[PDB]
């Protein structure tokens, strides 16, 4: 019921901001803040009003709210929006990140600003629609239309048409690397539906009847690779992640909040929801390749993070290290491991968003991007580097932050299922420390005479500090007290694991 | 009595105030609130200590709230106040109170004031969490809680980057130990299910009827965690560099707060180490080889802070031996004495280096008895206890008891290790004060008189002596494995340690009382400098631990200065663009070749149809 409205407010707000662009220019900032407030209101209403602590073994079909509507009846394509417990965590996270995106874009007036915000709400609404998606075509359409408006963001707002490096390399690799694999998973969807159409005799694009379709061995394996390729180019996996640092280092850091904190979520959401239950034996065969790619991703991202000299590419290469833990979590037979991935995933968004906001904040203070050029700014800034120290501290497994409990319950479940690949995996924490300290010492520890421009520094406004203070206190409560959201996700995680166990 | 969290909340809450009053408060109000947080902590500790005496040494547990709970993974904020944990709380809430009360006077006159009293409270709060935790998880929060605080206090002065760069090697090394510590934590949950210490104690033998081979991996890798956080061979790197910070943080890190976490983990899991005897004796094996390393490096360099540091390394490993010889209560007795002397010994040195006015040398000062004898009596009391002197010292009973236990274990190499350690402690006992305080004062050390530090000096003077040795720590509430006692040979071992201490003290005084030309000759002899350079490298261990992984890490970072896999999956675009440019060049514009294209399409279509 609430789901059609909850995916449509982003699109309605873009229309109204661009409508009132003719009326005024200070309107869309204040319009956008209220519209994202309504998005979190409906999302938090579903958290509180709904039975978040529901039955742990109520089957694979279980939803607090559900919407159905005929869209293309010839294939049974329907607007099958349906919200689960873990999907509701995703919706509340993106509503909060949308508030941060529209708050960081405050006091940013240009030649056109309504165009920026209709695009801003369009891309955030696309991610919400992926998170509420049970029909395969609706899932794919939303997956691919959140991908078009970021291209305009990197192009027309990466820099205003002055340098050609903001389109022809950064934005173009971002677009092609995702869309080729999106078309791969579309033909994977179609091969799965056609083998189901031979089995039963109805053209259906719905998840519940495609869940248990009879397929011979050696056939569903190729479709599982087809799903995983599109789910491995969106979250950074080892062979195909070259788009991520270019995308984050060129887009404005509000666009980078969208590009890191929430676009990385949807691929592991799809690995939990759409790839694991549909292909149980194929995923059981593919598991060790996934573990090898996971350990390679953690070690690889940390080394490339240590070796880099700038900051946006630095945090962009932390992200590929973080997601390796999540991939190994998903491809195991443990309930605790999956519940560790969820808390690690929410904390991943919350620990990347603050760093990107602050890295963009530091650049507009000093007008210099290279990290090794500055140094010793602690005597000049009064609140930026202290808050930045805790966010760099929250990146690695420091307890009292959500990242520690996240990565570390994965390791418990991972050692429960398989010893040797887990005992390799744990060493990324040592490597997490070295790139964390490298960031901290190269940027803030030292003498302010490392740069001439490090001798005249501005002040920090109240609202940026307010939205940084909220994230640090929110992230500490998730580290100390993670029970409420684990009780929320228990049943959804449990039936996925029980199906992955029982179907093999 | 329902007041355990007040030993954590009251410090921790005070940190939050000083973390946001970033220098806007004045000197006095900031000083009072910083000391009063730790003062309330000691008072609440004393109330529960005297009530623990009223409890009849009965443990009191308090669960605040469950942390996380999955149906097979139950972790809760459980606090256990038993005899072992009460003693480890007593050291912290007294020593941190005394060290921090000195910092109320030492810190004033310079900036970074509210900042320093913010991070000290967090440092103390993390150490209290570690020793009161009942679950290995919550205790893990303690380990890297105090590690991050050591980073924030070693690199406290952010202006010059030497001390600003010295902290991260400690941070990297302590997280290697924490990875080693969490490895055993995974294995214990896989093998025995519950992480509570007592439920673990009488669940371990029930689950272990069949297979035992994997428990040595758990316990050996658990041991690798304990050793690293304080000081030991496999990971002894950072304690020389930790001296680059201010004097009060060196006392807190090195004396009794952070370095007393690796002792608490071995002691708390003593039954768990009794499940496997060889991993228990291996603690003493590594302890016996580190007393041979940690001693004479105090003599080598001319830095007073490096002197006090290699002595702490020697003493902590001396404990590991004491725990490896199944003398548990005696080791904590050694800790109860050890906290008192080391903190004062470190602190008094700071007062005089305030008076030194940027000297930082041991060979250019002398005749300091006439400057101020208060610091003279401070080093003196500390030296006597360390050397195992029988004259009204506090710690000599602890050394006598652990060597009695060690010879009751019956390991002649361990008594040889103990004998050479007693001789080696007496060597660097008085050599420092003889080379520094005796001679001629060509640079005057201006002494500073003030009651604000004199009163804690008198308190630390009356506490570090044998008057403080009469306070028996609570050890009857845990009922550990009983420290065995020997009679008849107790007097023989007592006089043997006294003779060893006296010979070492007389040799240092004979080094002093000579011309020192032979000392200069052995400080100029080429094999002497070879050993000095060899133990500058400290068995090459910092040398080995840098050149084994560091420049490979920098080399792979220099190979990762540009991202390889982003480039190597761009070759589809490279091939497509170059192949597209070739196809554009294939077009001509001359219409004869257009018709030739039509004929050559007809030729290939007919050929492709005739092969079908």
């Amino acid at each position: 019921m609430l789901l059609p409205w909850l995916i449509l407010i982003p699109f309605i707000g873009g229309f109204l901001c661009w409508q009132t662009e003719r009326f005024g220019v200070k309107v869309p900032r204040w319009i956008a803040l209220i519209t994202m407030g309504l998005t979190l209101a409906l999302s938090l209403q579903l958290w509180l009003q709904g039975g978040y602590s529901l039955t742990q073994s109520a089957g694979i079909p279980q939803w607090q709210s559900e919407f159905d509507m005929p869209w293309i009846p010839r294939f049974g394509i329907s607007i099958h929006l349906a919200i689960d417990g873990l999907s509701l965590l995703m919706v509340v996270l993106t509503g909060l990140l949308g508030v941060l995106a529209v708050l960081c874009s405050w006091k940013e007036i240009e030649k056109y600003q309504g165009f920026f915000h209709l695009n801003l709400m369009w891309i955030l609404g696309g991610v919400i629609g992926v998170f509420l998606a049970i029909d395969m075509f609706l899932f794919f359409f939303f997956w691919e239309m959140m991908l078009v408006p970021m291209y305009f963001l990197i192009a027309l707002w990466g820099h205003k048409a002055s340098d050609g490096k903001t389109r022809i390399t950064a934005a173009t690799k971002f677009f092609i690397y995702t869309q080729a694999s999106g078309l791969v998973m579309l033909i994977a969807i179609l091969a799965l539906v056609f083998v189901h159409y031979n089995a039963t005799g109805v053209w259906t694009f719905n998840y519940e009847e495609l869940l248990n379709t009879p397929m011979s061995s050696g056939v569903e394996y190729l479709l599982m690779l087809g799903f995983f390729i599109a789910f491995a180019v969106k979250m950074p996996v080892v062979p195909l992640h070259g788009w991520l640092p270019d995308a984050h280092s060129q887009a404005p850091t509000a666009g980078s909040v969208d590009l890191a904190g929430i676009l990385l979520k949807t691929a592991a959401y799809g690995l939990l929801r759409f790839s694991l239950p549909l292909f149980p034996n194929a995923s059981a065969e593919f598991a060790p390749i996934a573990m090898w790619l996971g350990v390679i991703g953690i070690f690889y991202g940390a080394w490339m993070a240590f070796a880099q000299t700038d900051i946006k590419r630095l945090i962009a290469y932390t992200s590929v290290s973080h997601m390796g833990f999540v991939l190994i979590a998903i491809y195991t037979g443990s309930q605790l491991a999956y519940q560790g991935a969820v808390i690690q995933m929410i904390a991943h968004g919350l620990s990347a968003a603050g760093l990107f906001i602050l890295c963009g904040q530091l650049y507009e203070r000093i007008h210099t991007r290279d990290m090794r050029m500055m140094g010793g700014l602690w005597s000049k800034m009064k609140w930026l580097p202290a808050l930045s120290l805790f966010f760099a501290v929250a990146t690695l497994g420091m307890p009292g932050t959500g990242n520690f409990v996240g990565e570390f319950m994965i390791l418990f479940g991972s050692f429960q299922v398989v010893p040797v690949i887990t005992v390799i995996s744990t060493f990324g924490l040592v490597f997490a420390s070295v790139y964390s300290l490298a960031m901290l010492h190269r940027a803030y520890f030292g003498k302010a005479k490392s740069q001439i421009a490090s001798q005249e520094l501005p002040g920090m406004s109240l609202r940026e500090l307010f939205m940084i203070l909220l994230l640090v206190v929110l992230l500490v409560l998730l580290g100390f007290y993670p029970q409420p959201i684990l009780d929320t996700s228990h049943s959804a995680i449990g039936n996925i694991q029980q199906w992955f166990v029982n179907s093999v | 009595m329902n007041m355990l969290a007040l030993t954590i909340i009251l410090p921790l809450i005070g940190f939050v105030l000083l973390a946001f009053s970033r220098g806007r408060w004045s000197e006095n109000v900031s000083a009072i609130v910083g000391v009063g947080s730790v003062g309330l902590a000691a008072l609440v500790t004393a109330f529960i200590g005297v009530d623990f005496f009223a409890n009849g040494e009965q443990t009191y547990s308090q669960p605040l709230w469950t942390w996380m709970s999955v149906g097979d993974f139950n972790i809760g904020f459980n606090l256990v106040l038993d005899g072992l944990s009460l003693t480890m709380l007593s050291v912290v809430t007294g020593v941190g109170f005394l060290i921090h009360m000195y910092a109320s006077w030492y810190m004033r006159g310079e900036e970074g004031y509210s900042r320093f009293f913010a991070y000290t409270n967090l440092f103390i709060a993390s150490m209290v969490v570690l020793v009161l935790a009942d679950n290995l998880l919550l205790m893990y929060l303690g380990w890297e809680g105090v590690g991050l605080c050591s980073y924030l206090l070693i690199g406290f002065y952010y202006t010059d980057p030497k001390n600003g760069a010295a902290a991260m090697k400690a941070f990297v090394v302590t997280r290697v130990g924490d990875v080693f510590l969490a490895f055993a934590l995974f294995i214990l949950y896989n093998e025995l299910g519950t992480l509570n210490f007592r439920e673990m104690v009488e669940l371990a033998p029930a689950h272990f009827a069949d297979g035992n081979n994997m428990l040595m991996w758990a316990t050996l890798m658990l041991l690798g965690g304990a050793v690293g956080k304080s000081a030991q061979l496999p990971l002894q790197t950072w304690l020389a560099d930790a001296m680059a910070g201010p004097t009060p943080v060196s006392a807190l890190i090195h004396a009794a707060t952070m370095v007393t976490a690796g002792v608490y983990l071995i002691a708390r899991t003593h039954g768990l180490f009794l499940m496997t005897p060889e991993v228990l004796h291996l603690v003493g094996i590594v302890g016996a080889v580190t007393l041979l390393l940690a001693g004479f490096a105090a003599l080598v360099q001319t830095d007073i802070k490096r002197v006090l540091a290699y002595s702490t390394m020697s003493q902590i490993g001396y404990m590991f031996l004491a725990l490896g010889v199944q003398a548990w209560d005696a080791a904590i007795f050694h800790l109860m004495t050890h906290a008192f002397f080391k903190a004062l010994l470190f602190l008094a040195s700071g007062s005089v280096i305030l008076a030194c006015h940027h000297e930082q040398n041991i060979f250019k000062m002398g005749g300091l008895r006439k400057s101020i004898p208060l610091v003279y009596l401070c080093f003196l009391v500390g030296g006597a206890a360390l050397s195992a002197l029988p004259l009204v010292t506090a710690g000599f009973f602890s050394k006598d008891e652990i060597l009695a236990g060690a010879m009751a274990n019956g390991h002649i190499n361990l008594m040889v290790a103990g004998l050479v350690g007693a001789f080696m402690t007496s060597l660097y006992t008085f050599r420092m004060i003889f080379i520094v305080f005796h001679g001629k004062e060509q640079i005057h050390a201006h002494a500073v008189k003030g009651v604000t530090h004199s009163l804690p000096l008198i308190v630390l003077l009356i506490l570090s002596t044998f008057v403080g040795a009469l306070i028996v720590p609570p050890l009857q509430g845990v009922l550990p494995q009983t420290t065995e006692l020997a009679h008849g040979s107790m007097l023989t071992l007592e006089i043997t340690s006294g003779v060893v201490a006296v010979v070492g003290i007389l040799l240092a005084a004979w080094l002093w009382l000579g011309k020192r030309t032979l000392v200069t000759s052995i400080a100029n002899s080429a094999p002497g400098r070879l050993l000095s350079t060899w133990w500058y490298n400290a068995w090459g261990f910092d040398w080995l631990y840098d050149k084994v992984f560091v420049k490979p890490f920098l080399g792979i970072a220099w190979l990762l200065k540009r991202d390889p896999l982003n480039s190597m999956m761009n070759i589809p675009a490279v091939l497509s663009r170059f192949a597209g440019k070739g196809l554009l060049l294939s077009e001509n514009g001359y219409l004869r070749w257009y018709v030739a294209s039509m004929s050559i399409g007809a030729v290939v279509v007919l050929a492709l149809l005739m092969v079908l």
